[PDB]
């Protein structure tokens, strides 16, 4: 049971060292918040007539 | 340069702090414009810097 849980903690962190999408729920969040500034930011640029 | 101060280059009027560029304006160019469309670079009319 101890060799388990210490072999399945390896598998974490061979994981999140290999793949890209798994944080994806936190960076999707960063990605919203940083596009609606950015969007905001080009509405300046606009003329409104 | 260095201060706050109400410019003016060529009637582009504002608000700023001037400093030195390292941007290299091609000869036809006397703004450089942000995301927000405002100017945030400009070419001196006396000494071309
Ligand atoms: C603004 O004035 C300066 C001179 O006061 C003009 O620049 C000169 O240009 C000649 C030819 O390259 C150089 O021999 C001089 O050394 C420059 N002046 C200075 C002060 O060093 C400039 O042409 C003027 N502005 C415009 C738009 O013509």
């Amino acid at each position: 049971i101890a060799n388990q849980f210490n072999s399945a903690i390896g598998k974490i962190q061979d994981s999140l060292s290999s793949t890209a999408s798994a944080l994806g729920k936190l960076q999707d969040v960063v990605n919203q918040n940083a596009q609606a500034l950015n969007t905001l930011v080009k509405q300046l640029s606009s003329n409104f007539g | 340069k260095n201060k706050c101060v109400n410019f003016n280059f060529n009637g582009l009027t504002g608000t700023g702090v001037l400093t030195e560029s390292n941007k290299k304006f091609l000869p036809f160019q006397q703004f450089g414009r942000d995301i927000a469309d405002t100017t945030d670079a400009v070419r001196d009319p006396q000494t071309l810097e």
